[PDB]
């Protein structure tokens, strides 16, 4: 098997520049040519350029023409991708693939895709406020409770109940994006309201990019 | 250039597929077809008009006839849900021209209804001199879904954002919605409730401050 490994995701700030790398393994990398493909969020696929392992002519689209830059490492087996003047509206993920020459026209192994998300937030922690569940539901059923986790810019937030031991009813909901470059989610556990006060509700909302670590509990309402 | 294709299709099991995919005179041009599940990357199926990679399903067969190229699921299966974009090599521009993409659909599910829990604002969040309603739902099928709020029972569209739906660790979908407030709006309004409407049915809960 000849495989296409890329580079994580990146997070940068408009009007920067990105690199992503996309290596080869395998055989003498400079024998089949290889191109990239962007893909914004939702929408479909865009072909971004080529370049030749061997002769290191490029060949871009007109879109990105001039604000891209591919290069390519003969001794490492890699093919590199540069966006100049980083734009909003960049945000997206870049597959690198590669076409072999004979069999046939199409890119027949594809990289995993690199997220390069592009906002000119700042790397934030988020406030957690806690959502109370119904306030009657004394002689009721079952309800629902929650952390709000509001304001932050960069989307790996992870929250988990009382150290892992809730996992019944959970359902952490995709985070939404903000008009201001910034998210915001929230995490719901459904339980019977039969023990609205002799088992403890905490979340942690942890946030690695920042090291915040807040904890915040959930009582019933009052 | 400009090679087009239909947004949704949706076959259930046993039928087979044909999303088409048309360019002006794809006359025995250069088709490629690939599949793109979702959170993956797209995997090349069909080559060259008609052929296949080793290893990709027989029932994958691709048609490419006089304007319009075409590409054959025979006996679609559950596990060929995704999106699927057809590209040629235009030599005009010396580009590479995508299709426009097609989520198909494989079906045998029966429609769902969502659950919309609602939650007010918090008493820290008012404290935080600040105001956001939460509506999320969950177990709903027809990945599709339109949301519209209501304070009091009067209109609104002020301070709303809403993610795009999602597959849960069941097959249906889920999706949240947010609204951000000021605090003497949220006390002077008695109620605010969410409104979710999914294939045309619509399920409400209410809350009322404190």
């Amino acid at each position: 098997e000849v495989q296409l490994v890329q580079s994580g995701a990146e997070v940068k700030k408009p009007g920067s520049s990105v690199r992503v790398s996309c290596k080869v393994s395998g055989y003498t990398f400079t024998g089949y040519y290889m191109h990239w493909v962007r893909q914004a969020p939702g929408q479909g696929l865009e072909w971004m350029g080529i370049i030749n392992p061997s002769g290191g002519s490029t060949s871009y689209a007109q879109k990105f023409q001039g604000r891209v830059t591919m290069t390519r490492d003969t001794s490492t087996s890699t093919v590199y991708m540069e966006l100049s003047s980083l734009r909003s509206e960049d945000t997206a993920v870049y597959y690198c693939a590669t076409v072999r020459v004979g069999a046939s026209d199409a890119f027949d192994i594809w990289g995993q895709g690199t997220m390069v998300t592009v906002s000119s937030a700042s790397t934030k922690g988020p406030s957690v406020f806690p959502l109370a569940p119904s306030s009657k539901s004394t002689s009721g059923g079952t309800a629902a409770l929650g952390c709000l986790v509001k304001d932050y810019f960069p989307e790996p937030v992870t929250v988990s109940w009382n150290s892992g031991a809730l996992t019944s009813g959970v359902h952490t909901f995709p985070a939404v994006l903000q008009s201001s470059g910034l998210y915001s989610l929230s995490s719901v556990v459904t339980v019977p309201s039969s023990s609205l006060g002799t088992q403890t509700y905490i979340c942690n909302v942890n946030h690695k990019p920042s090291n915040t670590k807040v904890d915040k509990k959930v009582e019933p309402k009052s | 250039y400009v090679l087009t294709q239909p947004p949704s299709v949706s076959v259930a099991p046993g039928q087979t597929a044909r999303i088409t995919c048309g360019g002006n005179n794809i006359g025995s041009k250069s088709v490629h077809w690939y599949q793109q599940k979702p959170g993956q990357a797209p995997v090349l199926v069909v080559y060259d008009d008609s052929d296949r990679p080793s290893g990709i399903p027989e029932r994958f067969s691709g048609s490419n006839s006089g304007n319009t190229a075409t590409l054959i699921i025979s006996r679609v299966e559950a596990g060929d849900e995704a999106d699927y974009y057809c590209q040629v090599w235009d030599s005009s521009s010396v580009h590479y021209v995508f299709g426009t993409g097609t989520k198909l659909t494989v079906l045998g599910q029966p429609k769902a209804a969502p659950s919309v829990t609602l939650f007010p604002p918090s008493s820290e969040e008012l404290q935080a001199n600040k105001a956001t309603l939460v509506c999320l739902i969950s177990d709903f099928y027809p990945g599709a879904v339109t949301v519209a709020w209501k304070a009091d029972s009067s209109p609104v569209k002020a301070g709303v954002e809403t993610t795009t739906p999602s597959k849960q660790s069941n097959n249906k979908y889920a999706a949240s919605s947010y609204l951000s407030l000021t605090p003497e709006q949220w006390k002077s309004h008695r109620s605010y409730s969410c409104q979710v409407t999914h294939e045309g049915s619509t399920v409400e809960k209410t809350v009322a401050p404190t």
